[PDB]
DNA sequence: ATCCCCTTGGCGGTTAAAACGCGGGGGACAGCGCGTACGTGCGTTTAAGCGGTGCTAGAGCTGTCTACGACCAATTGAGCGGCCTCGGCACCGGGATTCTCCAGGCGGCCAGTG
DNA sequence: CACTGGCCGCCTGGAGAATCCCGGTGCCGAGGCCGCTCAATTGGTCGTAGACAGCTCTAGCACCGCTTAAACGC
């Protein structure tokens, strides 16, 4: 066999069927989306690291990454992401 | 209809009489002051300039062709 | 009379068709030969993935597309429809090389 | 064995299509040689980074992974081949 | 306490002296107000980022470290204040 | 008659005098007023260290003088010596903001 | 140390890639002025700079405590690998529309004349 | 000086052709199904970082008196 090589194929397919059940997906577009997930994730992770060390914080919390989102994501995209993440963390803390 | 526009060009260039030649800016605003559709008759004033330079009634001051500035001849 | 189009119209047709085009615009094999050529300028007997040839191909063409869209911005700033090398040179200077 | 000119394999009509993508409508003859020159400069920088990766990988064949890594370092991050 | 019109605090001779340092010989009259505007939007980015850094810190006074830090994450790092 | 230099050479004197100088050309007090005003536009009752105001002052100094040297490059592109604000809009676009 | 696979090495047919010449035809550009617009020279003013004074906001350090989260063994399950079918699309054949450039008229305008 | 005539430059019209626009076909990647195993989680533990009160002091803020440099203007 082969070792399991990890990718974000299934979850982007899940949100794809969630928001457009009738549409399809291609392999090149899926590679683009995996690179997009990796790129945005590493940008936010890097800014979260910088916020962690500038405040001498040993941890990155929702405040840290939330601030990093306000830095990276501009404007209405930023506040919508704040709204989504706040709703998500309230649902998470509601267990 | 009316008179031909070359007469208007000659009176416009003879109205000023600067020590140097008159460029196209002062000429086109002299025609604007006299009253002329200078925006729609660029080709017409170009052929008028070619006719007046080529026939020899008017002499070019320093430019080449219709480019440059123009003065009146010796007589 | 054989039919002939005015200059720029075929050029603008190429503009529209190849902004519409999404494929690779360079012949593959001479680009592969060139990246191997530059490789043996650096390390001897070096090998490439075909996917790496694809990757340098698409990165190279997109980077050049960036330099040329800067070149149109510079050229219309220079009031020219015909670009010159100084447009690309100034774009390289401002881009932070 | 060795090759001395494949820079011209990125041909004059090929550079014409590339600038047709950028919207360039008239191209004088002087542009093309400098475009291959700056193509050599950029790809030289990228492959310098890439072979430095590759020699650090202790391998002898370049993958696209270190290619997109070098494009990340230079600041022209490429989508489609990450991971 | 409220301030209204500090865009004109950066005076026209200050703008002329700025462009003297940048090597500009002649400065047209339309330049001053829109350069005030682009200085404004540059500080909107920089101060929004730096103030966001401060409110991350639960501090109330803006510090120079956050100014240079918000500069540095925009690829505009400054030397001379603890960066 | 009092002596008068031609238009331009006093400007070049200011040029040469100011690359031989280092002094921050922006007045301290209205810059501090401006930074408090822009900060008050976002979040209220906000205090600035004098070091922060000064540091941001050479920051803005260098940012704009980089923009002016870039627009001088755009002006000598445009066969001009007097820059006009479309040079600045060009520089913003091709720098990527 | 190995293994097995995608690159390396070599081979045959073809037609688009290119490529170079002709020719039309679109283009940069100096330049001659002109419009005008800041550049520069002053005078005026006034507010920034400088110096001095009182307030206190919060920056920052210290102590407390507790809120929070990696680790780890374990259990399990949902996505990774792999195979496999199938219709959207990749490719193919025939028709409108742009589009566009070219053919013949309309009109302005210059040129000759009673 | 008006009247008339002819030619350059636009006005109007119109046909070939590139690309879009109507079907036809076969296929292989795309959507889907199955084994599984590596990883997602759960509970408990340890242990540790940071949130907050206090406080304090110091540097930032609030206020004032001159003075021409700088700002404003022509």
């Amino acid at each position: 066999k082969r070792s399991r090589k990890e990718s974000y194929s299934v979850y982007v397919y899940k949100v794809l069927k969630q928001v457009h059940p009738d549409t399809g997906i291609s392999s090149k577009a899926m590679g683009i989306m995996n690179s997009f997930v990796n790129d945005i994730f590493e940008r936010i992770a890097g800014e979260a690291s910088r916020l962690a060390h500038y405040n001498k914080r040993s941890t990155i919390t929702s405040r840290e990454i939330q601030t990093a989102v306000r830095l990276l994501l501009p404007g209405e995209l930023a506040k919508h992401a704040v709204s989504e993440g706040t709703k998500a963390v309230t649902k998470y803390t509601s267990a | 209809s009316g008179p031909p526009v070359s007469e208007l060009i000659t009176k416009a260039v003879a109205a000023s009489k600067e020590r140097s030649g008159v460029s196209l800016a002062a000429l086109k605003k002299a025609l604007a002051a006299a009253g002329y559709d200078v925006e729609k008759n660029n080709s017409r004033i170009k052929l008028g300039l070619k006719s007046l330079v080529s026939k020899g009634t008017l002499v070019q001051t320093k430019g080449t062709g219709a480019s440059g500035s123009f003065k009146l001849n010796k007589k | 009379k054989p039919h002939r189009y005015r200059p720029g119209t075929v050029a603008l047709r190429e503009i529209r068709r190849y902004q519409k085009s999404t494929e690779l615009l360079i012949r593959k094999l001479p680009f592969q030969r060139l990246v191997r050529e530059i490789a043996q300028d650096f390390k001897t007997d070096l090998r490439f993935q075909s996917s790496a040839v694809m990757a340098l191909q698409e990165a190279s063409e997109a980077y050049l597309v960036g330099l040329f869209e800067d070149t149109n911005l510079a050229a219309i700033h220079a009031k020219r429809v015909t670009i010159m090398p100084k447009d690309i040179q100034l774009a390289r200077r401002i881009r932070g090389e | 064995k060795v090759l001395r000119d494949n820079i011209q394999g990125i041909t004059k009509p090929a550079i014409r299509r590339l600038a047709r993508r950028g919207g360039v409508k008239r191209i004088s003859g002087l542009i093309y040689e400098e475009t291959r020159g700056v193509l050599k400069v950029f790809l030289e920088n990228v492959i310098r980074d890439a072979v430095t990766y590759t020699e650090h990988a202790k391998r002898k064949t370049v993958t696209a992974m270190d290619v997109v890594y070098a494009l990340k370092r230079q600041g022209r991050t490429l989508y489609g081949f990450g991971g």
